[PDB]
């Protein structure tokens, strides 16, 4: 997002970028993490503004979630 | 990385809000009728609007004046911290290693040591990119 993609009026993730993300989320864990992982990017999440902040929001409850071990 | 974490979250921050600000302030000076074409200006005054509104230059000092319980104790520990870090300055100019983000470099909060992971040089495929020359000085 910091490679001045655009000047950033309403910017789009690239093809690559949701490709490797789609191949990651075959390459996670099976039964309960892929369909919630999964709605998060076929409702066109990836706009490069939610999708840093799904991501940032994900970041924050997943630390949460290891610092209660 | 986690010390700057701290300063950030003990206030009402979280250092992705720096991010946040300096693409906004980046991106307001973008548009139509321009105030800033040149980048430079524009990112000293975002850089000292960063260090003026969220994260000051006195937060590794007062943390680690904070950690321990003497004043003996954190004079010897900058002591010891000013000697690792040029030896860690030494390693990172000599083999020209890439950049040092405060999440790479680590030290020990019980002697003042300084180390870093990833220790990765930088080679640049380019011979073109040089201040010297390309023929006469080396061959």
């Amino acid at each position: 997002y910091n490679r001045l993609p655009f000047p950033r009026k309403n910017p789009k993730l690239p093809e690559n970028t949701e490709k490797n993300l789609v191949k990651f989320s075959t390459t996670l864990l099976a039964p309960y993490i892929r369909p919630k992982f999964n709605a998060d990017f076929i409702d066109n999440k990836p706009d490069y503004e939610t999708y840093i902040k799904r991501l940032r929001y994900w970041r924050r409850r997943l630390e949460n979630k290891l610092d209660r071990a | 990385h986690e010390i700057h974490n701290e300063f950030c979250k003990k206030k009402g921050f979280d250092p992705d809000d720096i991010q946040d600000f300096m693409a906004d302030k980046l991106n307001a000076a973008h548009d139509d009728a321009l105030p800033a074409p040149d980048m430079t200006i524009l990112k000293v005054e975002i850089f000292n609007s960063i260090q003026t509104m969220f994260v000051p230059s006195n937060v590794l000092k007062d943390h680690f004046t904070s950690l321990f319980t003497q004043f003996e104790d954190f004079w010897l520990f900058r002591k010891q911290f000013a000697s690792q870090y040029s030896s860690f300055v030494f390693m990172s100019y000599m083999m020209m290693i890439n950049n040092r983000t405060p999440h790479k470099i680590h030290v020990d909060k019980t002697s003042g040591n300084v180390f870093t992971l990833e220790m990765l040089p930088s080679r640049f495929p380019y011979e073109r990119v040089k201040p010297l020359l390309k023929n006469h000085d080396l061959s």
